[PDB]
């Protein structure tokens, strides 16, 4: 989990 | 230009038997360093590793490390980015932290020392900022406020005026640091966060994404070039390394993959060797067929492309 790539879905 | 016909496999030439988040060669490809969750930057002698397995330097850190970048002029200096957001420049001979840059407010995923202006380094963070630093100044020199988490920042190898920024917004933002009001170009094509960006040359940029692709881009004329497929990367930072001809990346199948830049499917792959492990870091030895690799168990292998 520590090397999970961030996901972004905002503005 | 086209050496791929020489190769069908990766041979293991050495193995050092947790996660290694980063593995990188020094300026002369003589030493390499590893770092990750264990809060310890370890420096190994490459020739010793191939001929023999104890590090020659171990530097304890305050936080897990995400990335290392060696200085391209000061042989003994190496930067790290950590999960507290701190960007540190270390001297591996004295073991001292020379600079501790603390402006990021969240984990910093990436740091990169410029090849051509070697006192300059750039970092990117979950705080959505890119920060450019100079080793002679305590405060950041440039700050770019972006809209999304920054996973990777890399200087162009020929000029410290250009950086590629891999963003969680799925795009690569290519900036001229002389005018940061708008990027020079934003490269769309990935369907998920862009986890790594690396240059093959002054004009050729590669990227990796959690859409299970690598992509090649032309930053002279701002064009998409090629998409590479075969590996599995839907979740994790699995590593990307490129040279003049080849791209290599990890996989969530615990396999290393190698692509020639002209061919969309792998030239070869290697299973690291029950468990769900992933390759976590890769680094070519410059333009040679030799590569460093590491995985989420902490195993390090030196691999070489071979007939």
């Amino acid at each position: 989990e520590i090397r999970r790539v961030p996901e972004f879905g905002g503005y | 230009a086209m050496t791929f016909t020489r190769y069908s496999r990766l041979r293991v030439i050495a193995e050092i038997r947790n996660i290694v988040s980063s593995i990188e060669f020094d300026r002369d490809d003589e030493l390499f360093a590893t770092a990750g969750v264990s809060r310890c930057i370890k420096v190994f002698d490459f020739s010793s590793v191939v001929n023999e397995q104890c590090p020659i330097v171990e530097m304890s850190t305050r936080s897990k490390l995400s990335c290392l970048s060696w200085n391209k002029h000061e042989k003994n200096h190496i930067a790290s980015s950590d999960y507290e957001g701190i960007v540190t420049v270390w001297d591996v001979t004295t073991r001292q932290s020379l600079m501790e840059y603390e402006e990021h407010e969240k984990r910093a995923w990436s740091v990169d020392f410029s090849r051509t202006e070697p006192s300059m380094l750039v970092s990117g963070s979950d705080d959505c900022k890119v920060k450019v630093w100079c080793t002679r100044q305590e405060a950041s020199v440039i700050n770019i406020d972006m809209k999304a988490n920054i996973c990777c920042v890399k200087y162009n190898p020929g000029s410290s005026n250009y950086i590629a920024v891999g963003s969680a917004d799925h795009h690569i933002h290519y900036y001229d640091l002389r005018n940061i009001s708008q990027p020079l170009h934003v490269f769309s094509g990935h369907k998920k966060a862009v986890s790594y960006v690396k240059f093959l040359s002054n004009n050729e940029l590669a990227s990796a994404s959690t859409d299970s692709t690598l992509r090649l881009w032309d930053v002279k004329d701002n064009l998409p070039v090629r998409t590479f497929r075969g590996h599995t990367n839907e979740k994790n930072f699995v590593g990307l390394t490129v040279n003049s001809e080849y791209l290599a990346c990890g996989s969530e199948t615990n396999e290393v993959y190698v692509y020639h830049k002209e061919i969309t499917r792998p030239v070869t792959s290697h299973r690291f060797g029950a468990g769900s492990y992933f390759i976590s870091a890769v680094c070519w030895k410059s333009d040679s067929p030799t590569m460093l690799t590491a995985n989420s168990q902490g195993t390090i292998k030196v691999l070489v492309l071979a007939a």
